[PDB]
C-alpha cells in the first residue's frame, strides 16, 4: 500500500473472542 | 545531460549485487548516450536525470552514495526491493529531492541527518526497513514535509514535541516501532492532518485533548500502546473521522457521549481497555459503523435495542464485559452482520426468533451468560454460520434441525439444559472440527452417522444421559484428538475400530455401562495421553497389553470388576502422573519394579479397596514428588518401610484399613514434613506415637484410631496450629491428655475408649 | 486469555516431534483443557508437565506470565538456550525442574525471589556462571540437586545451603 492512499479501514483488526469447552 | 550523471548512475548500478530479473541489463544494452531512455530513469526537458524509479525489481546490494551526484533528482523510488546497508549520508546534497521512497527494503542504521536539511521534500517514505535510532528534533525544521511514513522500523526514543511546526503535514505514521514517552500535544495543531498512526509502540500518558482541533483527521490509530487516562470528549469534535482505533491500551473512564457526534465513523474499536460505566446511547447515532467493538472492558448496564439502528454493522464484539439485562432482540435488524460476540457477560433473556434472519452470520458467541430459552429454529436460515458457541448458559428445549445446511466448524452448545435427541442432520455438515454437547439432558444413541463427520478434532458428549453401544463408525474420525463420552449410559463392548484413531490424545469413557474384553487393537495407540475407563462394568484381568501405550500421564481403571494381580508389564509406562487402580478385585502383591519404574509421578497413586496382599514395597521410597498415596482397605501385611522417608511431596497418606503392624517409624515421617492428612487408622501398629508429628506444620487431620499404640500422647500435637481433626479413639494410651490446642474444642469420641487418660 | 497466550508463545519456541503440544489451541478461552497443563478452580495455570516429551528448542520470557504456576517440569528434553530471569516473577512456585537439558548460560539471580520454592533441580546441564546468593535467602528448599553443569565461583554456605548434603554440587568445578 502506497503512503498516498493512507491508512485503510481493514489495516486494523477486530477483537477475536475465545472458544469455550 | 553530460558525464557526471552517467557516472553516478553507473556507480549506482555497481553496488547492486543481484539483479535476477535482469532489469539493469537494459542500461547496459541501450548505451550511455541514450541513458534517458533507461528503465526507471526519466529526465526533464533539458535532459537532466530527475526521477529514478525502480519498484519490485528484486534488486539486492547497497545504495551507492553516488546518487548524491544526480543533482536535479526530485523523486527516488526504491519501493519493494532487497536493498541493504545504510542510507547514504550525502543524500542531503540533492536539494531538489521531492519524494524519497525507500519503502519495503532492508535499510539500516540511523536516518541520515542530511535528509532533515532538505527544503524541497514533501513525501518521505521510510516504512518497512531496519532503521534504528530516533526521530530527531531536526525533523520539525524541514517544513516541506507532508507525508511521513516511519512504519515498522527499529526507531526508538520520543516523538519530537515540536512536531506541530511541521505545518503542512497531512500524514504521520510511526506505527510498529519502539517509541516511548507521551504524544506531543503540538500534533493537535496540524489543521491539514488526515491520517495519524502511532500504533504498536510504548507511548504513555493521556491522549491530548487538543486533538479535538483536528478537523481534517480521518484515521486516528493509537492501538497497542501504554496510553492512560480517559478518551477525551474533545475527540467528539473531529467531524472528518472515518476510523478511530484506540484498542489494546490502559484507557479508563466512561466512553465519551460526544463520540456520538462523529457520524462519518465506520470503525470504532476501543476494546481491550479499562473503560467503565455504560454504553452512551449516542453511539447508536453512528449509522455508518461497520466494525464496532467494546470487548475486554469493564463496561456495565444493558445493550440497548438501539443497536438495531446501526444496520451497516458487520463485526460486533461486546464480549468479556459486565453487561447485564435482556438480550438485544433487535440484533436481527443488521443483515450485514457477520461476527457477533457477547460472551463472558451477565446478559440474560432469550435469543430472538427470526434470528434466522441474519443469514450472513459467521460467528455467534453468547457463551457464559444468563440466556435461557430454546435455540431459535430460525437459525436454520443462517447458511453462513461457521461458529456457534452457546455454551455455559440456562438455555432450554431441544436442538433444532438445520445444522446440516449451515456448514459449521465449531459447535459448543454444552453446559445447558438442552433435552431431546441429537438431530441426525447435524452429521450432514462435514466441516465440523469441534462438536461439544457436553453437560446437558440429551437422550438417545450415538448413531453411526457420527462416522459422517471425518474432519472432527474434538468430540464431547459427556454428562448427558445417552445410551446404546459406541458405533464402530467412530473409527472414521481419524484426527480426533479428544474423545469424551463419560458420564452417560453407553453400554456394551468397546469397539475395536477405536484403534483406528491414531491421533487421539485422550479418552474418557468413565461412569458408563461399558464392559467386556478391552479389544487388543486398542493398545496400538501410541499417542494416547489420558485414559479414564473408571466406574464401569469392566471385568477380567488388567491386560498386559496396556504396556503398549507407553505415553500415559493419566490412567484410571478405578471402580470396576478387574481380576487377578497387577501385571508387572505395567512397568513400561514411566510417564504416569496419576495411576488409579483402586476399587477392584485385584489380588496379590504390588510388583516392586513397577513401583520403581514409576520414579517421578507427580500426583495420585491409588490402590485402595482391593484384595492386594503383602508388605508395602520399599520401592515406594523410589517414588518421589508424589502428592497422594492411598493404599487403604487392603490385605497389606508387614511394617511400614523406612525406605519411603524419601518422598517429601506427600500431602495425603492413607494406609488405613489394613493388617500393617509394628512400630510407626519416626525416621520415615521426618521426611514427610509436608503432609496435610494422615490416616493410619484400623491397623495393628504398636509402640509410641512419633514425636516428629509435632514437627508437621501442615498436618490438619491425623487419624491413629483403632491401633495397638502404647505411648503417652505427645503434647507436641497440642500447640500445633493447623491441626483440626484428631482421632485417637480405640487404643491404649496413658496419663494426662494435653490441654491447650485442638483439645479445646475436641469431641470426647476422639479419645474413646482409651482406658486410662487423666483429665 | 493471557496465560494461554504465554503457553502459546512457549509452544512456538519449541519443536515437538511427539505431537505432545497438539492439544494446545491458542483460540481457547483458557489453556485449562490443554494436555500436560493443569489449572486450579479459578482457571489460573498451576502445573505444567512437559517432562520427557523429547521436545527441542529455547525457553521463553512469557514463562513469567503464569502467576499461579507452581510446578514447572521441562526436565529431560533437548531444549537449549538460557534460563529467562522473568522466572523470578512467579510468586508462588513450588518446584522448578529444568534438569537433564542442554540449557546454557548463568543461573539468574531472580531465581532467589521465589520464596515458596522447594524443589530446584538444574542438574545435568550446560549452565555456566556464579550461584546467586538469594538462593540462600529462600530457605524452603527441601531439595537442590543442581550439579553436572560447570559453574564455580564458589560454593555458598550462606545458610539455606547449610542443609545440603553435597551431591547437590558434584562437579561444578566448584571449591
Ligand atoms: C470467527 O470465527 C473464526 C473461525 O471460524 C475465528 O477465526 C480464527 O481466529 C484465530 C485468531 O485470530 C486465527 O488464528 C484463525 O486463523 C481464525 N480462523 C479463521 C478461519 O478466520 C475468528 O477469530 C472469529 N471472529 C472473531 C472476531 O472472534
Ligand atoms: C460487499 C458489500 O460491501 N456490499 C454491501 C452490502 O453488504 C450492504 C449494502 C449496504 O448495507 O451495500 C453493499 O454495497
Ligand atoms: C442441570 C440439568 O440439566 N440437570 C437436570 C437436573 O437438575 C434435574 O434435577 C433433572 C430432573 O429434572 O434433570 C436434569
Ligand atoms: C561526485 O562527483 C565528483 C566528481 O565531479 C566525485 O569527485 C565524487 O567522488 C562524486 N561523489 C562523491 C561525493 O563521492
Ligand atoms: C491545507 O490544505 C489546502 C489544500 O487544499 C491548502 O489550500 C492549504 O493552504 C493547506 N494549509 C497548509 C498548507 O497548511
Ligand atoms: C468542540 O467541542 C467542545 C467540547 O468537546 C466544545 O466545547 C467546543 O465549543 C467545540 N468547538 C469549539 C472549539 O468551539
Ligand atoms: C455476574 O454476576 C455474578 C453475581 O453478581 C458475578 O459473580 C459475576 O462476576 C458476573 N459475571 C460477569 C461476567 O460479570
Ligand atoms: C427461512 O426463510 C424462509 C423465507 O425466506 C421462511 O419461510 C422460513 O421459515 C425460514 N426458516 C425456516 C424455519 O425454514
Ligand atoms: C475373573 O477372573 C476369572 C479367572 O481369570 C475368570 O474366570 C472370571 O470370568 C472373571 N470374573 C468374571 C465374573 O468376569
Ligand atoms: C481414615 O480412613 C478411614 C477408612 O479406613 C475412614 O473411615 C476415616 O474416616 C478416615 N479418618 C479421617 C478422620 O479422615
Amino acid at each position: 500500500q502506497r503512503l498516498s492512499t493512507g491508512s485503510r479501514i481493514n489495516s486494523a483488526k477486530d477483537d477475536a473472542a475465545g472458544l469455550q469447552i | 545531460s553530460f558525464e557526471p550523471e552517467i557516472e553516478a548512475l553507473k556507480s549506482f548500478k555497481n553496488g547492486i549485487s543481484n539483479d535476477p530479473l535482469g532489469v539493469l541489463s537494459d542500461w547496459t544494452i541501450i548505451g550511455s548516450l541514450r541513458h534517458c531512455n533507461w528503465t526507471g530513469i526519466t529526465c526533464d526537458s533539458t535532459g537532466h536525470v530527475v526521477s529514478v524509479s525502480l519498484l519490485e525489481k528484486q534488486l539486492e546490494g547497497v545504495l551507492s552514495p553516488a546518487i548524491a551526484n544526480l543533482t536535479y533528482l526530485q523523486v527516488l523510488d526504491l519501493t519493494s526491493n532487497s536493498f541493504t546497508g545504510k542510507i547514504p549520508a550525502e543524500i542531503g546534497k540533492l536539494t531538489e529531492l521531492n519524494q524519497l521512497i525507500l519503502y519495503l527494503n532492508y535499510f539500516s542504521g540511523s536516518i541520515p541527518s542530511g535528509i532533515w536539511e532538505l527544503k524541497n521534500i514533501f513525501y518521505l517514505d521510510l516504512r518497512n526497513n531496519l532503521l534504528s535510532g530516533d526521530v530527531p528534533e531536526e525533523i520539525c525544521k524541514t517544513s516541506s514535509l507532508v507525508l511521513i511514513g516511519f512504519d515498522y522500523n527499529n526507531l526508538t526514543g520520543k516523538i519530537p514535541e515540536c512536531l506541530g511546526d511541521l505545518v503542512h503535514l497531512q500524514m504521520f505514521v510511526a506505527a510498529g516501532n519502539h517509541l516511548t514517552g507521551s504524544i506531543p500535544v503540538s500534533i493537535g495543531t496540524l489543521a491539514n492532518l488526515t491520517d495519524l498512526d502511532l500504533s504498536g509502540n510504548q507511548l504513555t500518558g493521556k491522549i491530548p485533548r487538543d486533538f479535538g482541533n483536528l478537523l481534517n483527521l480521518q484515521s486516528l490509530v493509537l492501538t497497542e500502546n501504554l496510553l492512560e487516562g480517559d478518551i477525551p470528549a474533545e475527540i467528539g469534535n473531529c467531524s472528518s473521522l472515518v476510523q478511530l482505533e484506540l484498542y489494546d491500551n490502559q484507557l479508563t473512564g466512561k466512553i465519551p457521549a460526544e463520540l456520538g457526534n462523529l457520524v462519518q465513523l465506520q470503525a470504532l474499536r476501543i476494546y481491550k481497555n479499562k473503560l467503565t460505566s455504560s454504553i452512551p446511547s449516542s453511539l447508536f447515532r453512528l449509522t455508518q459503523l461497520t466494525h464496532l467493538g467494546l470487548s475486554e472492558n469493564h463496561l456495565v448496564g444493558p445493550i440497548s435495542e438501539e443497536i438495531g439502528f446501526l444496520e451497516s454493522l458487520e463485526v460486533l464484539t461486546l464480549h468479556s464485559n459486565n453487561f447485564t439485562g435482556e438480550f438485544p432482540q433487535s440484533i436481527t435488524n443488521l443483515r450485514n452482520l457477520t461476527v457477533l460476540t457477547v460472551g463472558f457477560n451477565n446478559i440474560s433473556g432469550e435469543l430472538p426468533a427470526d434470528l434466522g434472519l441474519l443469514t450472513n452470520l459467521r460467528n455467534l458467541s453468547a457463551h457464559d451468560n444468563l440466556l435461557t430459552g430454546p435455540i431459535p429454529s430460525s437459525i436454520s436460515n443462517c447458511t453462513g454460520l461457521k461458529l456457534l458457541d452457546l455454551s455455559h448458559n440456562q438455555m432450554t428445549g431441544e436442538i433444532p434441525r438445520g445444522f446440516g445446511r449451515m456448514n459449521l466448524t465449531f459447535i459448543s452448545i454444552g453446559r445447558n439444559h438442552f433435552t431431546g435427541e441429537i438431530p441426525d442432520d447435524i452429521f450432514n455438515c462435514s466441516n465440523l472440527e469441534t462438536l461439544s454437547v457436553a453437560d446437558n439432558n440429551l437422550t438417545g444413541t450415538l448413531k453411526p452417522l457420527i462416522g459422517k463427520l471425518q474432519k472432527l478434532r474434538i468430540l464431547q458428549v459427556s454428562y448427558n444421559s445417552l445410551t446404546g453401544p459406541i458405533p464402530r463408525e467412530i473409527g472414521n474420525l481419524k484426527d480426533l484428538n479428544i474423545l469424551y463420552l463419560h458420564s452417560n449410559g453407553f453400554t456394551g463392548r468397546i469397539p475395536r475400530e477405536m484403534s483406528n484413531l491414531t491421533l487421539l490424545q485422550g479418552l474418557r469413557m468413565y461412569s458408563n455401562d461399558l464392559e467386556g474384553p478391552i479389544p487388543e487393537e486398542m493398545f496400538d495407540m501410541k499417542l494416547l495421553s489420558v485414559l479414564d475407563l473408571s466406574n464401569n462394568k469392566f471385568s477380567g484381568q488388567i491386560p498386559a497389553l496396556f504396556s503398549k501405550l507407553e505415553s500415559l500421564t493419566y490412567l484410571s481403571l478405578q471402580g470396576n470388576k478387574f481380576n487377578g494381580s497387577i501385571p508387572a508389564s505395567l512397568k513400561s509406562l514411566s510417564l504416569l502422573n496419576t495411576f488409579d487402580i483402586s476399587d477392584n478385585l485385584l489380588t496379590g502383591t504390588i510388583p516392586g519394579e513397577l513401583l520403581a519404574s514409576l520414579k517421578n509421578m507427580q500426583l495420585y497413586l491409588n490402590f485402595s479397596n482391593n484384595l492386594l496382599t503383602g508388605t508395602i514395597p520399599k520401592e515406594l521410597g523410589k517414588l518421589e514428588m508424589v502428592q497422594e498415596i492411598d493404599l487403604s482397605n487392603n490385605l497389606f501385611s508387614g511394617s511400614i518401610p523406612r525406605s519411603l522417608q524419601a518422598c517429601k511431596n506427600v500431602f495425603t497418606l492413607d494406609f488405613s484399613q489394613n493388617n500393617l503392624s509394628g512400630h510407626i517409624p519416626d525416621e520415615v515421617f521426618q521426611g514427610m514434613d509436608m503432609i496435610i492428612s494422615l490416616n493410619l487408622s484400623r491397623n495393628s501398629f504398636s509402640g509410641e506415637i512419633p514425636q516428629s508429628f509435632g514437627n508437621m506444620t501442615h498436618l490438619v487431620s491425623l487419624d491413629l484410631s483403632s491401633n495397638n499404640l502404647t505411648g503417652e500422647i505427645p503434647e507436641s500435637l497440642a500447640n500445633l496450629s493447623t491441626l483440626k481433626h484428631l482421632k485417637l479413639a480405640s487404643n491404649n494410651l496413658k496419663g494426662h491428655v494435653p490441654e491447650s490446642g485442638v483439645f479445646k474444642n475436641i469431641n470426647a469420641s476422639d479419645l474413646m475408649g482409651n482406658t486410662d487418660l487423666c483429665g | 486469555n493471557a496465560e494461554g497466550d504465554a503457553l502459546s508463545a512457549l509452544k512456538n519456541s519449541l519443536a515437538d516431534p511427539n505431537k505432545v503440544l497438539q492439544s494446545w489451541d491458542a483460540t481457547l478461552v483458557t489453556p485449562c483443557t490443554w494436555f500436560h497443563v493443569t489449572c486450579n478452580s479459578d482457571n489460573s495455570v498451576t502445573r505444567v508437565d512437559l517432562g520427557n516429551a523429547n521436545l527441542s528448542g529455547q525457553l521463553v520470557m512469557q514463562l513469567g506470565q503464569l502467576p499461579n504456576l507452581q510446578y514447572l517440569e521441562l526436565y529431560s528434553n533437548n531444549i537449549t538456550g538460557t534460563i529467562p530471569e522473568q522466572l523470578g516473577n512467579l510468586t508462588e512456585l513450588v518446584s522448578l525442574d529444568l534438569y537433564l537439558n542442554n540449557l546454557s548460560g548463568p543461573i539468574p539471580s531472580t531465581l532467589g525471589r521465589l520464596k515458596k520454592l522447594r524443589f530446584l533441580r538444574l542438574n545435568n546441564n550446560s549452565l555456566s556462571g556464579e550461584i546467586p546468593r538469594s538462593l540462600t535467602a529462600v530457605l524452603t528448599l527441601q531439595v537442590l540437586d543442581l550439579s553436572n553443569n560447570p559453574l564455580t565461583g564458589d560454593i555458598p554456605v550462606n545458610g539455606s545451603f547449610s542443609l545440603f548434603t553435597p551431591i547437590s554440587f558434584a562437579n561444578t568445578k566448584l571449591t
